[PDB]
């Protein structure tokens, strides 16, 4: 939910949700408050391996 | 014994010929005075017990939950005041009655010298509580759970009733005094095994245990409040009291038999605390908070030291107060939006300030921040695992991180953030909610200032 | 060695202030691995907030 | 204070060094304590006269509880419950006394530690034998009974214990 | 007026409290206030005893 | 050229980065077009029932009824015992169990056996 | 450093182990021996209880300074005398352990040119 | 109270690249063909209080001068009493 | 996010977004004034050489090797306005923002105070009730049939009229309420 | 905070002023209801940088597609006091 | 008697009294965070006292003064240890936090909530102050989480950004972590 568009005006602006759309099955893993899949500048591959 | 359950049977005829607009108050005001009267069982000595007859004794172990179960019948018409007003006055009349019998059953079986008639009013709780739930539960699946809740307790019952006279047939006895001063171990024999399997499962389904968990997440969210507050804070405790009660005579097979139990509710304890992050219903999750709560008060008793037995006592006692507190708060978010679900009311600090207040205490004490007795119990309990095996400390933090994750995700989820639009008939907080809170909440922190009044025989 | 903390502070400073005055000049390059490594806080906070919560939560559920 | 028995709670005769002024610069905390005392002190010692004058007015006591010896529990039949109910009691409540025991030598462990300051290892070394010697005899007694605990479990520990060392000591003089 | 009337009754009123407390019934029981034992330096006298402790051992004194 | 951005499950692809979005054809258009068509049915919808002014309590909502009703009852009525969920469940529900079995009993093994020989140095041990 | 550099670049049987340091008996090098002189007794020096690890050879000049910083509190920059000798035993300590780990080093070389030489009179 | 007094803005044509860095910024874009459409937009940054700055060494020697004097005025002063 | 979106983003409102972002992005890697003025130019100049393409397909292979290259270069912390999505203040306020019909479930005696207030809000409640009424009718008749195909709405047309689906744009709490 | 409270007037006097400073607009012949596309002959890419003006101006940041649609003084102007919530 | 047992109880107990008036008239005028502030200055002034009498003599105490429950051999007593670390680290934290409140005087003049804000500053430092002045594990314990949870409050001040939440979680779960440890 957060790499939903912060612009658009939602029906709930906090979830970022419309009013009869359909709910992913993990709705309240993606919350905004929770693990999030944004892109990031680097890839995933490389920040792991850099870190480790 | 008989000056708490003479007026407690009392409560009937006043109920029924009182008018049709003073239920409520006489009942409240006297089940107020009858839990004042109870107050005078705290005054325990070091000495055996306070055994007042051949057939009621107190101790204790018994007087604090005795306190408790008289404090919380007043609360529990408070809270039902709200949703039984467009009732008929016989039908509300019959629910006060409901309240009354669990009460009275469960006041002579926390006293119950002998083991067939705590057997016998430790199954009598059954009924009313039945009743309540399949006849003013709300939704269609109160029946099923109805059915749930009722046979998983047979099915572990049944077998106990056998061992008991099975066991007054070889000692020749059933008192709790006699049982304790003429105890002899059990040698470890098929027999004794199948012995010890029907005295303990019969009190390990009620807690519940991990395995057999499954009735509760019905049985409390399907039931009306008054329902959820017995069910969460007194019913789940008679199966803690009959374990501690019937060890005595189960040693030394408890060493053997006590590792399937133990490994069952400390990876239980893990797997509901985690269960509890992923939960789209209020009820859903203070079940399972209290099902982990009963799992690590399960491995106190189960490891049987001085220490797991004074934190098991307090973490009932507080499991108890924190449970009914919570399933209240739920409660009157249900009463406004009518739908029981975490995400669709949000952002309710802003709307109802002192109400946010509550559910703040509330989740902070669930989470057991010292000196709560939530904590002295969660630590007494760890304290006599880690004297147990020092591994247990793993599971433990884990069983705490995880906890106060749940907690905290249960308070933002519906306190912070931004409120819901098109939610507009959320009205002011009642005085009536906020003193149900206030009462609910503040019994824990004077008792926080003496321990000792609930930390158990072996204090 | 009495001085070492010294010397220490006073080659920083100097070798960040030079690092620092080239940011006038008229010249852009596009950053090296080490900067994106330093900036996104050696990317602890990405994958360990994001690999371990999933993996959790996903089971929980 | 006569409130407490100086010889349950020993201690030192508590030298105390004199003020040695070196220079004429006067210091604040004899200034401060001056008008501490003055300020506070005082009032506090008035209030309290008063108080005890109060009391004086209207005297009365308490007494401690005296206990009779029972029969303890191996003058006791096998069957004969009136007799193991006496002893149990009076075994719990020695238990209670030996609880108060060890309370009594970790007090006064904790009070050496705490006095001695920067030599309490070498200035403590009593205090730590007594503890050591208090607790081993403790556990000896009470470790291992668990919960459920009654006075035939300690009587069985102790006759287990006491039939090893007599094993052994037949072992050895017959080594 | 306000420092004089707030010192009153949040700094006397408190420490008399307190005061009376810790002198007349926390210290009634033992061992409840132990303090340090101060330091004793050769050259120093008691006030409960009066005696003198014994100078040191008069080292060689240069630079 | 540049170094390749590699999405993964937790860092996805960027909007602007898909080869899809790129490739526009009249059947997109009139896909994008009727899924906007749906979205502002919807958004009429809501707006209408939001902005009565008789309207009183809250909007039910059945896509949110359709998301608790799967999550919760709609799950075991929908199983079907197969070889994937026999191992997981198996797996998942009794290997952490005698894990935790073997460990536990060992350790205490070690220890009574320690306490068998009196070589475990229990001193000041009195709290249980 | 130098001589972490020569140890752990070099050879590990030129230089000490500052672990097992010394390895070698005191009156090898010369006879006499003298032994090191104390001031402060058991008593005093435990009345003033400094601390375990500052009981050293330099006890008296720290009692002095804590005489000092006692006797005139107020002025805290009084006694300067007596922390200047106090550091001044503390640095005579130091040069002390410097000439030992010299002395053991000069000493460990000289056996190791000893078996040298008697291993090529042996090969000899 | 608050801050009602009517400001005025000044007079867009106060603000020229003259005398700026974007001066020669627009030099460097000339040798190229290319100019800058918003460069008297920024010139207000170099323009009033602005134009003056200090340097880092400058900047931490804020009160340097002060210091000195007062530093060498009480040392003169001990010296005069000590030697008494 | 006042307008309403389109069913998709022609090819020059996605190079006018890349512009945005590539110049907001340098901005943020070029922190003084003339580094960036210069800079900007440059990456002005090198936008505008292929103003002219008429090719489709070229067009689009251009733009596309844009944003590969500025997902390259893209400063991992960008500047960020403190109010916008991604900013230190974005919903710093939003805590004060209460709703308007909380003031219906006031006290009386709360009421008492501010009375010239309430009656406004009982005349903006009487325009609410009669101006919802005429909108119901007026989006019903001017709605195309089988429902919206685009979520904007139409203005009034008539003299007493009012834009359909006003009350709850009109009434927001404030930007800062508090 | 200690912010005055900008007005409408005030708005447009900052909006025609780095209008103003705009040498690609000759300021005598700018207007408040001046449109950017024909009036001024300007081309998109000059009216996003002029979007990034007002932003860089006025401290908060106009989404795109409300951007995009801006092409008069007076419009811009209208917008910055919808989002700021100006009375007069 | 020895006026350093009563003055380091006496700083404490002082810190506490607006928390006390926080239920009253005053919590709801504009002149709380200045009572707070003074409170703070004064208790402060009052501390500085067991520092200059360890600076003099080097004296170091223990008030075990209530008796809370025991458990058989082991007893709980509510106990503060006023060693070097306690009467030094007391009037810095009571400084700074000083010259914190009166700065906040100022930069959160706006705040609607500014009395709830110092209220919730006044609670972190006496628990910070129960932490450092703790004498045994379960009162240490204590002010560990109570300063835990007072982060957690102060951190998520502006509950409607998400953020804000996400954050003070973030130091909840770590802190747990820690708490394990513990
Ligand atoms: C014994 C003799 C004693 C004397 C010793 C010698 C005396 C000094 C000699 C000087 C030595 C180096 C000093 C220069 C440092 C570099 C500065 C620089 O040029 O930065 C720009 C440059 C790139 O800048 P950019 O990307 O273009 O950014 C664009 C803008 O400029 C963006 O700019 P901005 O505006 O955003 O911000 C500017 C910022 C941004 O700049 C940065 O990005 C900083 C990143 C690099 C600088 C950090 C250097 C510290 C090294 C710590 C390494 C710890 C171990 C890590 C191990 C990693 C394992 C994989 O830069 C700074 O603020 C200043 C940088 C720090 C310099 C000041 C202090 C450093 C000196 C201390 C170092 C050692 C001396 C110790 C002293 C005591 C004596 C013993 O940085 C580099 O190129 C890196 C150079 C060195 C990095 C080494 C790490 C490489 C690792 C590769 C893999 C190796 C194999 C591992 C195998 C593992 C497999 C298991
Ligand atoms: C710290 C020492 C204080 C001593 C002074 C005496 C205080 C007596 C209070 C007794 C408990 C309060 C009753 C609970 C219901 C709340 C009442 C209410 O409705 O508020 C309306 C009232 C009016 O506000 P309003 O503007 O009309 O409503 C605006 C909204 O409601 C918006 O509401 P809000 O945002 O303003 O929130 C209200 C506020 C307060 O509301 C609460 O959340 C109260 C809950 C506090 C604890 C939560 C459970 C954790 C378990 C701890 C159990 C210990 C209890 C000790 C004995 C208690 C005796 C009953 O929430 C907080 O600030 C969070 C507090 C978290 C504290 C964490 C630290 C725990 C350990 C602290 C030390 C305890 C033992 C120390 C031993 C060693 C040193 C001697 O607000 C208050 O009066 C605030 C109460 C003062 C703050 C109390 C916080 C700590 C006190 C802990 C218990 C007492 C300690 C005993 C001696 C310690 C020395
Ligand atoms: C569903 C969610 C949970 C519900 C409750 C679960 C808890 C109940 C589990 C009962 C605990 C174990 C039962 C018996 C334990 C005895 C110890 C035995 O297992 O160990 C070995 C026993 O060996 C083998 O286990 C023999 C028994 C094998 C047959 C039992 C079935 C095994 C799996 C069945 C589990 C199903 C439980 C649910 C039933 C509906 C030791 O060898 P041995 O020294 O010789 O026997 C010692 C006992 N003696 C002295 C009396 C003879
Ligand atoms: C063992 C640790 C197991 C970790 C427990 C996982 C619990 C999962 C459920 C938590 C709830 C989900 C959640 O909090 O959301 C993730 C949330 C959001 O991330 P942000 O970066 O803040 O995003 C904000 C910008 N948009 O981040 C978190 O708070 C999760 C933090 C998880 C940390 C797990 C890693 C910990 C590893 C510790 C190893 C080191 C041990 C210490 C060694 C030292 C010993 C001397
Ligand atoms: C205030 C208004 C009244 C002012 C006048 C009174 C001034 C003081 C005189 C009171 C008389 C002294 C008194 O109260 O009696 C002592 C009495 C204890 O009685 P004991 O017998 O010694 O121990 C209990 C077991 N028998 O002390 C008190 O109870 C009062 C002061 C106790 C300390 C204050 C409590 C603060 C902490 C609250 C509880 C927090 C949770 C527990 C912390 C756990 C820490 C391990
Ligand atoms: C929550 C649902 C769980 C249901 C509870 C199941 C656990 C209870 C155990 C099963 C029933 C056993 C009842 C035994 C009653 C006690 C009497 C007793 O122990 O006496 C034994 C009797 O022992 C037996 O007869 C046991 C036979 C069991 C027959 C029925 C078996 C039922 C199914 C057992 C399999 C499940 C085992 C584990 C269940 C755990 C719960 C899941 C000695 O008999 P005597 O002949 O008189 O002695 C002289 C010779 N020494
Ligand atoms: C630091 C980050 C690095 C970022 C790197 C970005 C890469 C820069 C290079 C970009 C390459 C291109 O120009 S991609 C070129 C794509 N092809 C075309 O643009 C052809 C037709 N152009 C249009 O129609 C436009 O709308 C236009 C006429 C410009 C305006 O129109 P307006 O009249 O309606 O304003």
């Amino acid at each position: 939910q957060q790499e939903r568009d912060p612009w658009y005006d939602w029906d709930h602006p906090d979830l970022r949700l419309n009013w009869g759309e359909p709910i992913h099955w993990d709705l309240d893993m993606y919350i905004r408050n929770r693990v999030d899949t944004s892109p990031t500048p680097v890839s995933w591959n490389t920040m792991c391996k850099h870190l480790f | 014994m008989l000056k708490i359950i003479i007026p407690t049977t009392m409560l009937l005829p006043m109920t029924w010929m009182s008018k049709h607009n003073m239920i409520w108050i006489n009942a409240t005001v006297h089940s107020l005075l009858i839990s004042l009267i109870s107050l005078s069982l705290l005054n325990q000595l070091g000495e055996n017990s306070l055994n007042f007859s051949l057939t009621f004794f107190s101790d204790s172990l018994s007087a604090p939950l005795l306190v408790l179960t008289t404090w919380l019948l007043p609360l529990m018409l408070m809270a039902s005041q709200s949703h039984l007003s467009k009732e008929t006055t016989t039908r509300k009349k019959l629910y006060i009655t409901m309240l009354i019998l669990l009460q009275l059953f469960l006041i002579m079986t926390f006293t119950a010298t002998e083991l067939i008639l705590f057997y016998i009013l430790f199954e009598a709780t059954l009924v009313p509580t039945l009743i309540i739930i399949t006849r003013w539960g709300n939704q269609t699946e109160r029946l099923n759970a109805g059915l749930y809740f009722l046979f998983y307790t047979l099915a572990g019952s049944l077998p106990l009733l056998v061992a008991l006279v099975y066991i007054q047939n070889t000692t020749g006895s059933l008192n709790f005094l006699i049982i304790h001063y003429w105890s002899h171990p059990l040698s470890n024999s098929w027999s004794n095994i199948f012995m010890w399997l029907a005295c303990i499962m019969a009190f390990m389904v009620k807690m519940p245990l991990y395995g057999l968990h499954l009735w509760l997440p019905k049985a409390h969210v399907e039931a009306p409040i008054a329902g959820s507050m017995v069910l969460a804070a007194v019913l789940l405790k008679l199966g803690g009291y009959g374990m501690m009660r019937i060890t005595t005579i189960l040693n030394p097979l408890t060493n053997y038999m006590a590792y399937p139990f133990l490994m069952l509710s400390m990876w239980g304890m893990i797997m509901t605390s985690s269960i509890c992050l992923r939960q789209t219903d209020l009820k859903s999750l203070i079940a399972y908070s209290s099902v982990s709560h009963m799992a690590l008060v399960i491995v106190a008793i189960m490891i049987q030291t001085p220490w797991s037995f004074m934190g098991a006592t307090a973490l009932m006692i507080a499991h108890g107060l924190t449970s009914s507190m919570l399933f209240c708060l739920a409660n009157t978010n249900y009463e406004r939006v009518h739908s029981r679900t975490m995400i669709l009311a949000r952002g309710l600090q802003t709307l109802l300030p002192l109400m946010a207040t509550w559910w703040l205490v509330a989740s902070l004490t669930n989470l057991a921040l010292p000196p709560s007795i939530n904590l002295i119990g969660e630590l007494f309990i760890i304290t006599a695992s880690f004297s147990w095996s020092n591994i247990t400390i793993i599971l433990m933090g884990m069983n705490m991180m995880i906890t106060a994750l749940y907690s905290l995700y249960m308070l933002i989820t519906t306190q912070r953030g931004k409120y819901t639009h098109h939610i507009n008939n959320i009205k002011p907080s009642f005085t009536r909610e906020n003193a149900l809170m206030a009462l609910h909440i503040l019994p824990l922190l004077l008792l926080t200032l003496n321990p000792k009044m609930i930390l158990g025989p072996l204090y | 060695m009495k001085m070492t903390a010294l010397i220490v502070t006073i080659m920083g400073f100097m070798l960040a202030l030079e690092l620092n005055n080239t940011t006038y000049y008229l010249k852009f390059k596009y950053p090296s691995q080490t900067y994106k490594f330093s900036n996104m806080l050696g990317y602890y906070p990405s994958i360990m907030h994001r690999l371990p919560t999933y993996h959790n939560l996903s089971m929980s559920q | 204070p006569d409130s407490w028995d100086k010889d349950v709670y020993p201690e030192p005769p508590r030298r105390t060094p004199a003020p040695a002024p070196q220079t004429s610069l006067p210091n604040p905390v004899t200034y401060l304590t001056k008008i501490f005392d003055l300020l506070v002190d005082r009032p506090v010692t008035l209030a309290r006269e008063f108080i005890e004058q109060q009391h004086a007015k209207n005297r009365y006591y308490y007494y401690h509880r005296e206990f009779r010896r029972v029969p303890d529990i191996t003058e006791c039949e096998e069957k004969d419950i009136l007799c193991m109910f006496e002893a149990e009691m009076q075994w719990r409540r020695d238990y209670k006394v030996d609880q108060e025991i060890v309370n009594i030598i970790q007090e006064r462990l904790k009070a050496c530690q705490q006095r001695e300051g920067e030599s309490y290892r070498q200035n403590c070394a009593k205090e730590l034998e007594q503890f050591t010697q208090v607790s081993k005899a403790f556990q000896d007694r009470y470790s291992d009974l668990g919960a459920h605990y009654s006075a035939r479990k300690c009587l069985a520990k102790q006759k287990q214990r006491m039939l090893a060392e007599r094993k052994a000591a037949k072992e050895a003089a017959a080594a | 007026y306000r420092h004089s009337i707030f010192a009153v009754t949040h700094v006397l009123i408190p420490v008399w409290i307190i005061h009376y407390y810790l002198k007349y019934h926390v210290t009634a029981k033992p061992y409840t206030v132990v303090e340090r034992k101060p330091r004793i330096f050769p050259g120093d006298t008691i006030l409960e005893t009066g005696e003198v402790i014994p100078l040191m051992k008069e080292f060689p004194d240069q630079h | 050229s540049f170094p390749k951005y590699k999405p993964s499950r937790l860092a996805t692809l960027p909007a602007t980065l898909d080869p899809a979005e790129y490739d526009i054809s009249p059947e997109t258009r009139k896909a994008q077009a009727e899924r906007l068509a749906i979205r502002s049915r919807l958004k009429r919808e809501y707006l209408l029932q939001y902005n009565d002014p008789n309207r009183l309590g809250v909007i039910e909502d059945p896509a949110l009824i359709r998301w608790t009703y799967a999550r919760s009852a709609n799950i075991y009525p929908n199983f079907r015992p197969t070889p994937k969920t026999s191992l997981l469940g198996a797996l998942f529900g009794i290997g952490p169990l005698f894990f935790w079995y073997y460990v536990f009993k060992t350790d205490r093994d070690k220890k009574e056996k320690l306490i068998q020989e009196g070589k475990l140095d229990q001193t000041f041990n009195i709290s249980y | 450093g130098a001589h972490l550099a020569r140890r752990y670049l070099g050879d590990a049987s030129k230089e000490p182990d500052p672990l097992r340091m010394p390895t070698f008996p005191p009156d090898y090098g010369f006879p006499e021996r003298k032994e090191r002189e104390m001031v402060a007794t058991q008593q005093e020096m435990n009345d003033a209880q400094l601390m375990l690890q500052q009981r050293d050879y330099c006890a008296h000049y720290l009692i002095q300074l804590l005489k000092c910083k006692r006797d005139s509190f107020p002025n805290f920059l009084a006694c300067k005398h007596e922390q200047h000798d106090w550091d001044y035993c503390e640095h005579l300590d130091y040069v002390k352990r410097m000439k030992e780990f010299e002395r053991e080093r000069r000493l460990l070389q000289r056996k190791k040119r000893r078996e040298q030489r008697e291993a090529e009179m042996a090969r000899g | 109270e608050h801050g009602h007094s009517k400001m005025e803005l000044p007079d867009y044509k106060q603000w020229k690249i003259e005398g700026t860095p974007l001066e020669t910024v627009q030099e460097k874009l000339a040798a190229r063909g290319l100019r800058d459409p918003w460069g008297r937009n920024e010139a207000w940054r170099y323009s009033g209080g602005f134009a003056n700055n200090v340097s880092f060494v400058g900047a931490l020697l804020k009160g340097f001068k002060w210091g000195f004097a007062a530093f060498v005025v009480a040392v003169g002063a001990e010296y005069y009493l000590e030697s008494q | 996010a006042f307008s309403a979106p389109a069913a998709y983003l022609t090819h020059q409102q996605k190079v006018l977004r890349l512009y945005k972002r590539a110049l907001r992005h340098l901005e943020s890697w070029c922190v003084h004034r003339d580094k960036y003025r210069y800079f900007a130019c440059l990456m002005r100049a090198r936008f505008d050489e292929h103003k002219n393409e008429k090719d489709m397909v070229k067009a689009t292979q251009l733009l596309r090797q844009a944003e590969e290259e500025f997902w390259y270069g893209q400063h991992p912390q960008p500047y960020i306005f403190p109010e916008s999505p991604g900013g230190t203040s974005y919903e710093r306020y939003e805590c004060y923002k209460v709703p308007e019909w909380c003031l219906d479930d006031w006290h009386p005696s709360e009421k008492a105070m501010y009375p010239d207030y309430f009656a406004k809000r009982e005349q903006w409640k009487r325009l609410r009730r009669e101006s919802w009424e005429r909108e119901v009718k007026q989006l019903q008749e001017e709605t195309p049939p089988g429902g919206p195909r685009t979520e904007a709405l139409p203005p009034a047309r008539k003299e007493g009229d009012l834009p359909p689906l006003w009350w709850h744009i009109v009434t927001r709490p404030r930007e800062r309420p508090m | 905070s200690d912010a005055p409270p900008l007005t409408l007037e005030a708005i447009k006097d900052r909006v025609l002023y780095v209008l103003k400073l705009y040498d690609k607009i000759d300021p005598e012949k700018l207007s408040v209801n001046s449109h950017f596309m024909k009036d001024l002959g300007l081309d998109s890419l000059d009216q996003v940088e002029i979007i990034m003006a007002m932003e860089d101006e006025f401290g908060f940041e106009i989404p795109d597609i409300d951007a995009e649609k801006l092409m008069c003084p007076q419009e811009i102007v209208d917008y910055i006091a919808d989002k700021k919530d100006v009375y007069e | 008697m020895n006026p350093f047992a009563s003055l380091t109880l006496t700083t404490l107990t002082i810190l506490t009294i607006p928390i006390m008036m926080s239920n009253s008239n005053i919590y709801k005028t504009n002149l709380y965070p200045n009572y707070v502030k003074t409170t703070v200055s004064y208790a402060f002034t009052l501390s500085l006292v067991p520092l200059l009498m360890f600076m003099h003599t080097g004296q170091e105490m223990i008030i075990s003064n209530w008796h809370w429950m025991t458990l058989q051999t082991v007893e709980l007593s509510l106990s503060f240890k006023m060693d070097y670390f306690s009467v030094m680290f007391i009037p810095v934290a009571l400084f700074v936090t000083w010259s914190i409140m009166e700065f906040s005087m100022w930069y959160m003049h706006s705040d609607p909530f500014i009395n709830r804000f110092f209220k919730y500053l006044l609670l972190f430092l006496i628990t910070m102050m129960i932490l450092v002045t703790a004498n045994n594990l379960f009162q240490l314990f204590i002010g560990w989480e109570g300063v835990g949870i007072m982060s957690f409050l102060l951190i998520g001040w502006w509950h409607g950004r998400t953020d804000a939440n996400t954050a003070a979680l973030q130091a909840i779960l770590y802190n747990r972590i820690g708490d394990i440890g513990f």
